[PDB]
């Protein structure tokens, strides 16, 4: 025969991120470009690299 | 020929190493030779523990 008893409660946590920027670049001469060399065309090599 | 050559290239990362103490205050970091061009404007570096 007693009273009901007093409650509680809780709360979450939160969590939060950023977001980056990411930039990589090539550069070629269109002289260097059009110029035949042994181990092959420049510019596919530098955008392979990049 | 009595005389051949090739090429190899490899993709790896890029790592580089400080040749003289730095302090926590200096900003200026004196790197091995020619390893400097590598890097350019907005790249982001952290230092190497075991």
């Amino acid at each position: 025969g007693s009273l009901a008893p007093k409650s509680a409660t809780r709360n979450p946590v939160k969590l939060n991120n950023f977001c980056q920027i990411f930039k990589k670049s090539y550069e070629i001469t269109k002289t260097a470009d059009a110029t035949k060399a042994r181990t092959g065309s420049a510019l596919a090599n530098d955008k392979k690299r990049r | 020929d009595p005389e051949f050559s090739w090429w190899e290239e490899k993709l790896t990362h890029n790592r580089l190493e400080v040749k003289t103490e730095a302090a926590a205050g200096v900003t200026t970091l004196a790197v091995d030779t020619d390893q400097a061009w590598a890097c350019v404007k907005g790249d982001i570096l952290m230092v190497e523990s075991v």
